[PDB]
């Protein structure tokens, strides 16, 4: 005589992403060396490279 | 550029007839004076070694 009752499912969960960062440090500068050009060559040359 | 650097200069005067006529006994020493003047005039011939 008793219908049970009809017990039914909820909603699917949204499915989540992460996104993470990567971090790597700061360069670090060569020594200087003294050259034997003047500076508007010197420059030219620079500038180029 | 790095390991190119300013060569130093120099304008040395060389005479021959002092290089032969300096020349280390154990080869004739000669002039070029009396040398020319005769192998000029003949075919073949030497000094010095």
């Amino acid at each position: 005589l008793y219908l049970p009752i009809y017990a039914t499912p909820a909603d699917p969960k949204a499915l989540l992403s992460a996104a993470v960062a990567t971090s790597q440090g700061g360069g670090k500068l060569p020594e200087s060396f003294m050259s034997l050009w003047r500076f508007p060559h010197m420059l030219e040359n620079a500038r180029g490279m | 550029l790095k390991r190119d650097k300013r060569a130093l200069e120099v304008e040395r005067t060389v005479s021959l007839a002092e290089v032969y006529a300096g020349l280390p006994k154990d080869n004739g020493p000669f002039s070029l004076a009396q040398e020319i003047d005769k192998l000029v005039s003949q075919g073949s011939g030497s000094a010095g070694s």
